[PDB]
């Protein structure tokens, strides 16, 4: 069965290397979510730095793409590492040929079409991650847009990803039902954020210190990630409430 | 087993058969000695012969002036080695008027190895080379093997029962590495500890071969009546 | 490396026979059809459509027939994809013969550089071969009305009256009992139509799963016409041969 | 299936011994030297009486002062010998002298091992070079498809190669005259063959300092033939 | 390192069967069904839009995509090889014909191209066939109004109806009894909608639902006046405000 | 090279072509056959550039003769001439240029007649009834155009050219040892001896 | 299955075990350590000595990136060569164009994104080495590990080899205990303990210590080999510590 | 470019993809080569589960490479098409360069070189196909006949034959053959190449080719007629 | 533009007796009306007993020199170190300096 080996066709029309790849994405055991306020975007994701040894500034799973796109990614760091490195390349590429800032949803569309060249062409793997791209882009305002080893890729209201992406999903889903909107109605960036770390508590159930978190936050013409004391700063905001 | 097709497929214990398969053909290989003084480095042979009407395959080949190499396993695979030494050697005189390190020279053996370990397609090299020569630190000896490992030695051995003379080299240490300014009894040191891997034959005009460089000698190649002074 | 996965499609089995080839031959067995008949005023190319659906476009569609030059036509059996492929260059290679030499190309110069291209996917490059097999109907002033034969091998021969893709066993029985040398085209017309008739897989013939073709010099003086039938025109010529 | 340049678990290149046991299929290709001179002799071995076997080339002329006999499968010999007769020439065009036997055998030897994935397999062939230069005088080569060469004082290669190089240990000796070992590549030759040995089926040719390369005739072949029996009769 | 895969992938079997092919085209089955309609004045082009999640943005996974101003393609099958081949579709257009003639090809010229792209995935070294079949609906002047189906092996067909993918072989079914050589393109469009609605099982409305037509030319969606030869493009898609109103008189 | 002519008359084409091989103040050679057969019914004779003529014309030659072989059939006049033109016009945008100009006379054996085509090295093809290159064509076009009659016989062809041979002995500057005449035919070429 | 006779095939778990195979060969190997300090880092490396025949002092292992990084690895020696051949071409590049020597964490994703392109593909075999490395830049100090997969991070102390968790529980002490930070000098010296103290898992073969160090105030931000008086007192330092 | 090595050495010494390449001529109709005092005549069976063909356009199994030198083979028909061009296109290319015509021995060695090197390079199966090769040297009388064979060997021969029951027709020609007195005459030369023939071919109809070369340039093609007047006077002498 | 050429004068002279040979050269080195050097050596024994000089444009000139040395150094190693002979270290400096035909060695070479 040399078919489940590379990306060809099985009997019943599947691939197996891109649904390996796919298993690959939950390997960290880490899950991340996004959601969209009315001027900003937020990511968290969960921060896991079992060894004692590590330098844990250097552990992270978000990414500064460009000034205006962040990305955090669902899988192995060495995958995670190359479609950064190549998002990086692409959007500064893009700045340059068409003489304006890459759109998140334009790059989710390009690392996608990469993706998908993996799963059709047999030399090259998939990379076993779910890129998650986050911006307040200048046309389409706040957006989030995901892509995965099937070169699939979508915009989202909210998303999540990980071993427990259902549960948040639900969650998520059972706040808009409510709500009865696309976004956080929420002013202040701080806000939102706070937003997203009080549903992900609900959804799995755990409690969070400063150090079991990672955050970025895209605004107008900016995306940075949070240090430890500005997520600190927003665990007390949550906590007295 | 599953895992010896290529070169390019780690076994289950982290293991490269092929590479393996590759220091086999050393092993099978006829023996050969490498020992040095801190004024001269010397290489001692046993040639081998198909039959009494064939000639001896020449182990012992020249890189330079001042380096050479003795050969244990594929001699065509020794061939390309030592070309390459000779193409690296020659580049560093013409290019910075200096003679190549002995050091260097198996960096870049080591390196030129490793290629043929990692690709696709390609084999390992199937041979073992010692290396001696000498250069502005004075006098030098190298064990190459095709995995890639090269190590620098006072005494070595390799190729068949290469063990009983690696044992002798390992109790002379002391006394061989003392005779400085002694070509002569250098080589008989060298001709003592190959003669501890031999079995049912014995060193013959026309069998052993012998090189020898150091301070105010290049290096240079002994064989046939040459070498009888030593039997 | 990759050698695991390569299906060597260019080795001889044990008996000297090219799978490859063998099997695109086996492929080419299931296809429509398509009979030549070769007449002293001219040729019929007949084709049957593989199993056709009634909300088919029937007037604007081409499957089997198909033109490479004023001169030559073609009848396919076998994947239509491959086959245009291998008439696109056909048709570039008859013009390249024209822009040398200001003189349309002999069919069999066509069809030996045609079947030479199928030959080297056979021998080298390590591709499966084009699973295809054409029947060349065509006129030039050397040898007047021919008709040729190539398949997925690479190797051509010349007929007189030929069938390819489905039911060729039985076809060319028919063919072979019913064919004479001083042959005119309308009756050419009535065989090739006959054949189908009774190789057919299907129920009966109609005019909406057949295409139909002839290469006359019903012209005006010494010079050749290519006419693709309309379905109108295959409904007819069904309805005078007496077959609906 | 497998790579090409794949090692065994004792250390050989597949292809490579595979190769050898083509060549023991091979007809029989001997060489004697000698200080009057190097002889080679092979048996042709026609497939069938029709065959016109003065066609059949197996002994071969890359230079005046150098000659070659083949034996296994012979198609693969033509590109070496093409290779070959192109490096002594190109030497001598380039140093105004002849190329030395040794040189020339190590250059064909360097195509050996160019195959892999250079051409897809080794050659299926081995080949006996005997020539003459002014430094090492007249020698006899055997180069392998291995990439290796030995030089020999006497050699046979082919099918009756293991048989006819036992016999050929006990008889050369450092003395021997040009027609000694003439008579000698006969003597072991039909030893060897199939087939009786004659001049239509066996083939001689030598290569003196005086003379070069010269293969014999098949007049000249018969009377060695003629006196060799007469001689083994006459004791 | 390099693409050491420059061997077919696809190939005949003993039976005479392309696998991959054949497994592609299992793949299209699975997929969401999409179908077709030919009027006389019009097509008319629709399928389902399967959300992935319900926090998924359906606006932006657009199934219906504009090649040329006057021909659109919808698919079923895998989606990201869909994709792709909208990105070559709409530059082989350009690159093979619009740089050459200065105009856009008509349907069955770029069809072909698109067939020829997928036919050499499935005979080129170390390459899968796409897994997807195309509807490509288009106009031109000298063939007016066309319809095309494209399946994984390269293979085209001109349809006057036809659906694809999951329940294709009931759609087809259901549209033979209705479709006529004299149906007006409001009509098409009324059968497509009752068509599509027998394959959907969820929610059945323009939020769920994609569907474009090839009709009469837009000169308000052209951009710009003062040409009187370009009259604007006659693909449309249809918005989920239009679809809605239909549904109701359905 | 220098003067190369070329008549087509009812039922031939005749090609005179000098013999005279010069370089600097040396006539080399004084019986230079400047044409080559390219096929049974097929002559071509040219003039220009020293080795590219002869380079190019063998070129053609094998060519043609290639074709023959593969087809087992004489390509007419007509298809050689528009091969030549193709090869020269591809030639005029090569890096260095074949500087050859061409005379093909051939006899259609379809068609039974004969066909005279003036190739410059541009790839400047014409059919004409009379031709010339080089600075000839400025005292023989004009002689030919009171001369010639289309419906001349070989013999009437020839003593023609003879009076244009005579008006280049008498007019032009350089000596070029007279000419080689070869006739083109329903019966093949044959070459007149006698000139 | 025959998921794990290729490389970048993943396995129906989501792994590479090809690389994991690799992980293997490191396992095998010597051990060596990274240890980060107050204003720089210190390496050293566990050198088996096979034979009496092996000239003490000149069988180098740690090797020098530009002039300011330090390399050390565990596993097949020729293949972490190749990886700091490769390094000291991206370093060489860097400075060509954008003049400063490269900063750590940029060294670092530059090997860790050769060694990732090395699970991409069949025709190539993963590395056979962890590679334990760091330097000093404007920055600062920053010590790094990077694996056969292309995993690497940032790191206070860094262990591989056979004596990697005898090394990695020291280690852990080191950090627990000196928690506002740790100087180069005694870096070296703890170095040398950690060294003697993963020899027991390797303890057949005597072996020989190698030590370098990176430091702003001690090595004024360069590469240097530790070497005679400054070894010699970290060696009894060691040897006081196992007895 | 596709570089798998096909053709490779097996355990036992044998190139299989070699043998499975002899085959296939093995399985290709049969011809037959015979070479006289002053001609060499190929003969050439053509299968007869082929009605409704069309001779004059079918292409003959006979090939002239040069006006002096002709090819038949046996095995695959396409793969033959390929040895036959590149041998026209060397045969003038030689003219061009030498200003003579190829040897006999020189198109075949060529011709055998190309079939050799399809053995030992990656990416490419080895030809189908054996060739005789049969012809007369630039003003020479002595006749010349080859034979090629997917291996790359080839050889003179007096006479030959390749192709399907070929060793039935090989033991026929090696006792009616006379070494020392070949057939004198074209007459002889071609009767002697049709018995050969119809010992294997079935009926003497449209199933047997013969053509003769002669010295100079002379070839020419046997029609039906004349090749029955063979067959009709072979069966009333053997009816005896 | 620039002038890849230069000219560093001097002169050279080769004698031959009949079992001896003899090679001298000026060891003065000038560029234009200005001295480089008043001893600059461009007279070299290359081994195998063969002294050689390249006169002219001195980059060239060395150039030349220091192939021809590493040319008489490989002979050795391809030819089992054989003794390169006059005649053939003749020739093989024609293919040197005609390797260069289109952009030459501006030297007058003496061995
Ligand atoms: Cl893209
Ligand atoms: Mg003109």
């Amino acid at each position: 069965g040399y078919d489940r080996h590379i990306t060809i066709f099985s009997p019943e029309g599947r691939l197996y290397q891109v649904e390996y790849a796919f298993k690959a994405t939950n390997q960290t055991n880490i899950n991340s979510l996004a959601v969209r306020g009315k001027d900003c975007t937020v990511v968290i994701s969960q921060k896991k730095v079992p060894d004692k040894l590590l330098d844990p500034t250097t552990v992270s799973y978000i990414f500064c793409i460009s000034r205006t796109i962040g990305m955090v990614v669902n899988g192995p760091i060495p995958d995670a590492r190359n479609a950064a490195l190549r998002a990086k390349a692409e959007a500064a590429e893009f700045r340059y040929k068409y003489g304006y800032d890459m759109p998140c949803d334009v790059l989710a569309k390009r690392m996608a079409n990469l993706s998908q060249i993996y799963t059709q062409r047999a030399y090259m793997r998939p990379l076993g991650v779910i890129l998650t791209f986050v911006s307040v882009d200048e046309e389409l305002g706040p957006s989030i847009y995901k892509t995965d080893p099937a070169g699939y890729y979508v915009g989202y209201k909210a998303t999540a990803t990980g071993p427990k992406q259902q549960e948040i999903t639900t969650n998520l889903e059972n706040h808009f039902k409510k709500s009865k909107i696309d976004h956080i109605n929420e002013e202040s960036w701080e806000k939102v954020v706070e937003f997203a770390i009080t549903h992900m508590i609900d959804a799995l159930g755990t409690e969070f210190s400063k150090n079991d978190l990672e955050v970025g936050v895209a605004t107008k013409d900016k995306f940075f990630t949070l240090s430890a004391e500005n997520i600190e700063e927003r665990l007390v905001a949550i906590a007295e409430q | 087993n599953n895992y010896d097709g290529d070169t390019v497929t780690f076994s289950p214990t982290g293991r490269l058969f092929q590479v393996e398969y590759a220091l086999e053909a050393i092993k099978q290989g006829s023996v050969t000695v490498g020992l040095r003084s801190n004024t001269h480095a010397v290489l001692v042979a046993l040639k081998r012969n198909a039959d009494e009407l064939s000639s001896y395959q020449k182990k012992i080949i020249k890189c330079d002036e001042h380096m050479g190499l003795s050969l244990a396993g594929l001699a065509p695979d020794a061939r390309v080695l030592s070309n390459y030494l000779r193409q690296q050697c020659n580049y560093s005189s013409l290019v910075f008027n200096r003679k190549l390190a002995v050091e260097r020279a198996g960096h870049l053996l080591c390196d030129k190895a490793q290629k043929n370990t990692q690709s696709y397609g390609g084999r390992p090299y199937g041979v073992g080379l010692l290396i001696i020569g000498y250069d502005k630190s004075g006098a030098h000896l190298l064990e190459f093997q095709p995995s890639g490992n090269v190590t620098e030695l006072y005494g070595t051995a390799i190729g068949a029962r290469s063990q009983g003379a690696k044992t002798y080299l390992e109790r002379t240490l002391d006394t061989f590495i003392k005779i400085d300014g002694n070509p002569d009894e250098l080589i008989k040191a060298g001709v003592e500890a190959i003669s501890q891997s031999l079995r049912d034959e014995s060193l013959t005009v026309d069998n052993l071969s012998i090189a020898i460089v150091g301070k105010d000698t290049p290096f240079t190649i002994y064989d046939g009546e040459a070498v009888a002074k030593y039997i | 490396g990759s050698r695991r996965y390569d299906s060597r499609t260019t080795i001889f089995s044990p008996e000297g026979r090219l799978y490859q080839v063998e099997y695109a031959l086996e492929s080419i067995s299931h296809a429509g059809t398509a009979i030549g008949i070769m007449a002293s005023d001219g040729i019929v190319l007949a084709a049957e459509r593989k199993v056709t659906s009634t909300l088919l476009e029937q007037d604007t569609s081409t499957e089997k027939l198909y033109k490479l030059n004023d001169k030559i036509a073609v009848a396919v059996a076998g994947l239509t994809a491959d086959a245009e492929i291998l008439i696109n260059t056909a048709r570039i290679h008859a013009q390249n013969y024209l822009k040398t030499y200001n003189e349309d190309i002999p069919v069999e110069i066509l069809v030996r550089r045609l079947s030479d291209i199928k030959q080297g996917y056979t021998q080298h490059g390590g591709l499966r071969p084009f699973g295809v097999s054409f029947i060349y109907a065509g006129y030039d002033d050397r040898y007047g009305y021919q008709l040729y034969t190539s398949n997925p091998s690479g190797n051509y021969t010349g007929w007189k009256a030929i069938s390819v893709g489905a039911n060729t066993s039985a076809a060319q029985t028919l063919l072979q009992m019913d064919y004479k040398d001083d042959m005119k085209v309308d009756d050419a017309i009535e065989l090739a139509l006959k054949t189908l008739s009774k190789t057919t897989d299907s129920s009966a013939l109609t005019y909406d799963r057949l295409e139909f073709a002839t290469i006359r010099k019903g012209a005006n003086d010494g010079e050749v016409y290519q006419k693709i039938f309309k379905p109108q025109e295959i409904k007819d010529i069904l309805v005078k041969t007496g077959i609906t | 299936d497998r790579g090409v340049s794949t090692f065994s678990p004792e250390g050989r290149l597949f292809q490579v011994e595979y190769s050898l046991e083509a060549i023991k299929l091979g007809s029989t290709a001997i060489g004697i030297a000698t200080k009057e001179g190097v002889v080679l002799g092979v048996e042709k071995r026609a497939t069938s009486p029709l065959l016109e076997s003065d066609s059949i080339e197996k002994i071969v002329e890359i230079d005046r002062h150098i000659g070659c006999a083949m034996s296994g499968l012979t198609a693969d010999a033509r590109s070496m010998i093409e290779h070959a007769r192109t490096a002594a020439v190109t030497h001598n065009l380039y140093y105004d002298e002849d190329i030395n036997v040794e040189s020339l055998t190590q250059s064909v030897c360097d195509l050996a091992l160019r195959f892999g994935e250079l051409m897809s397999r080794p050659f299926g062939v081995a080949l006996l070079i005997a020539g003459h230069d002014a430094d090492d005088g007249y020698q006899l080569f055997h180069a392998e498809p291995s990439g290796t060469f030995y030089r020999y004082n006497a050699k046979a290669i082919g099918s009756g190669s293991e048989g006819a190089q036992a016999e050929l240990l006990n008889e050369w000796h450092s003395s021997l005259t040009l027609k000694e070992a003439e008579l000698l590549v006969l003597k072991i030759l039909k030893q060897v063959m199939e087939e009786k040995l004659d001049e239509n089926n066996a083939q001689l040719s030598c290569i003196t300092k005086q003379d070069g390369f010269k293969i014999y005739d098949n007049e000249k072949t018969a009377e060695l033939i003629k006196e060799l029996k007469e001689k083994e009769a006459a004791e | 390192m390099t693409d050491r895969y420059s061997f077919s992938l696809t190939t005949f079997s003993p039976s005479g069967k392309l696998g991959q092919i054949d497994y592609a085209l299992t793949a299209v089955k699975q997929g969401v069904t999409s179908l077709g309609i030919k009027a006389t004045n019009g097509v008319v082009i629709a399928t389902e839009k399967k959300s992935s999640s319900p926090l998924a943005m359906s606006e932006t996974l657009s199934k219906v995509s504009l090649l040329t101003p006057d021909i659109g393609a919808v698919y079923s099958g895998m989606g990201p090889d869909y994709r792709v081949l909208v990105d070559k579709s709409r530059k082989v257009a350009h690159t093979s014909y619009k740089r050459i003639y200065g105009e856009y090809p008509p349907t069955k010229l770029l069809v072909s191209e698109v067939a020829k792209i997928m036919q050499e995935a499935t005979q080129s070294g170390g390459v899968r066939p796409f897994g997807v079949s195309l509807l490509i609906a288009g106009h031109d002047e000298f063939n007016g109004f066309s319809l095309y189906q494209v399946d994984p092996s390269g293979s085209y067909f001109p349809w006057k109806a036809t659906a694809i993918g999951k329940g294709s072989v009931a759609a087809k079914t259901f549209l033979e009894k209705r479709w006529n050589d004299e149906l007006e393109l409001e009509d098409a469009i009324h059968i497509a909608l009752l068509t599509l609605k027998e394959s959907v099982e969820g929610e059945f409305n323009g939020d769920t639902i994609e569907l474009a037509i090839i009709g009469d030319e837009n000169p308000d969606l052209l951009g710009y006046t003062g040409i009187p030869t370009d009259k604007g493009p006659r693909f449309r898609k249809l918005t989920s405000q239009e679809i809605n109103d239909r549904l109701e008189a359905l | 090279m220098d003067i190369i002519l070329g008549i087509r008359v009812q039922d031939s084409v005749i090609l005179a072509s000098s013999k005279a091989v010069t370089r600097g103040i040396s006539v080399l050679k004084d019986s230079d056959d400047k044409t080559r057969q390219l096929s049974p019914h097929t002559l071509m004779s040219f003039a220009g550039e020293a080795g590219d003529t002869v380079q190019f014309a063998e070129y053609i030659q094998a060519n043609i003769q290639l074709y023959s072989i593969r087809e087992d059939y004489e390509l007419s006049p007509q298809a050689v001439s528009s091969f030549v033109r193709q090869e020269l016009a591809k030639s005029i945008r090569s890096r260095r240029p074949y500087q050859v100009n061409v005379l093909i006379g051939g006899y259609d054996k379809k068609k039974n007649k004969p066909e005279l085509y003036q190739i410059d090295y541009l790839g400047t093809k014409v059919e004409l009834p009379y031709g010339a290159h080089g600075y000839s064509g400025f005292y023989t076009f004009s002689l030919l155009d009171h001369h010639y009659r289309p419906d001349m016989t070989t013999e009437e062809g020839l003593d023609l050219l003879k009076l244009c041979v005579q008006e280049l002995e008498k007019r032009m500057p350089m000596d070029f040892k007279g000419v080689i005449v070869k006739i083109v035919d329903k019966d093949g070429i044959r070459q007149v001896d006698d000139f | 299955t025959g998921y794990d006779l290729s490389n970048s095939v993943f396995s129906p778990d989501g792994r590479n075990f090809q690389v994991e195979y690799a992980v293997k060969a490191v396992e095998n190997g010597t051990t060596s350590i990274g240890i980060k300090c107050n204003d720089g880092v210190v390496f050293a490396v566990e050198k088996l000595i096979t034979s009496k025949l092996l000239v003490p002092q000149k069988n180098v292992k740690i090797q020098v990136v530009d002039r300011h990084i330090g390399c050390v690895y565990s596993g097949l020696i020729p293949d972490g060569r190749h990886l700091v051949n490769r390094g000291r071409e991206e370093a060489a590049s860097f400075k060509k164009l954008y003049k400063t020597p490269i900063p750590i964490p940029a060294f670092a994703d530059r090997l860790g994104q050769y060694v990732q392109a090395h699970t991409l593909y069949n025709s190539v075999r993963p590395f056979g080495v962890s590679t334990i490395f760091g330097g000093v830049d404007k920055n600062g100090a920053h010590l790094y590990m990077l694996e056969p997969s292309g995993s690497y991070w940032g790191y206070k102390g860094a262990a591989t080899g056979k004596g990697r968790q005898s090394a990695k529980a020291e280690l852990e002490k080191l950090v627990d205990h000196h928690p506002e930070g740790l100087s180069a000098r005694e870096a070296v010296k703890q170095a040398a303990k950690i060294i003697y103290l993963a020899h027991e898992d390797n303890k057949e073969k005597d072996f020989e210590l190698e030590i370098s160090w990176c430091s702003l105030s001690e090595t004024n931000g360069l590469h240097k080999f530790v070497k005679g008086d400054l070894l010699q007192e970290a060696i009894d330092f060691a040897q006081k510590e196992i007895n | 470019g596709y570089d798998r090595a096909l053709s490779i050495f097996s355990p036992d010494g044998h190139i299989f993809q070699v043998e499975y390449a002899l085959e296939a001529v093995k399985r290709g109709t049969c011809a037959v080569g015979v070479k006289g005092k002053n001609c060499v005549v190929l003969g050439c069976e053509r299968r007869s589960t082929l009605k409704l063909q069309d001779t004059r356009i079918t292409p003959s199994k006979v090939s002239k490479i040069d006006s002096h030198v002709v090819l038949s083979f046996s095995g695959l028909n396409a793969d033959s098409r390929i040895l036959i061009e590149k041998a026209r296109v060397e045969a003038q290319s030689h003219r061009l360069t030498l200003e003579d015509p190829v040897t006999v021995e020189y198109l075949t060695r060529y011709v055998a070189g190309v079939q050799q090197r399809y053995t030992q390079s990656g990416g490419v199966r080895p030809f189908g196909v054996s060739t005789l090769i049969a012809g007369f040297d630039p003003r020479d009388d002595e006749p010349k006949l080859y034979q090629t064979e997917p291996s790359g060997i080839y050889s003179s021969w007096s006479a030959q034959t390749i192709g399907r029951n070929s060793k039935t027709v090989r033991e026929f020609l090696e006792k009616n053959y006379d070494r020392k007195e070949p057939p004198a005459t074209v007459e002889e030369c071609v009767k002697l190449t049709v018995r050969s023939l119809l010992e294997v071919v079935q009926t003497g109809a449209k199933n047997i080719e013969i053509t003769v070369v002669k010295p100079d340039s002379d070839i020419v093609a046997l029609s039906s007629e004349e090749i029955n007047q063979y067959v009709t006077q072979i069966e009333q002498e053997k009816q005896e | 533009q620039f002038n890849p050429y230069g000219d560093n004068g001097g002169t050279i002279l080769g004698i031959a007796g009949e079992d001896f040979a003899v090679l001298a050269g000026d060891t003065r080195n000038i560029t234009d009306y200005s001295i480089n050097s008043r001893y600059e050596p461009k007279v070299f024994d290359c081994g195998d007993n063969i002294v050689m000089s390249a006169n002219g444009f001195a980059a060239d000139g060395d150039a030349l020199v220091k192939r021809f040395k590493n040319s008489v150094k490989w002979y050795h190693f391809d030819h089992n170190d054989k003794k390169l002979s006059i005649n053939s270290a003749a020739r093989n400096i024609q293919h040197l300096l005609y390797g260069k035909r289109f952009f030459p060695y501006y030297v007058h070479t003496i061995i």
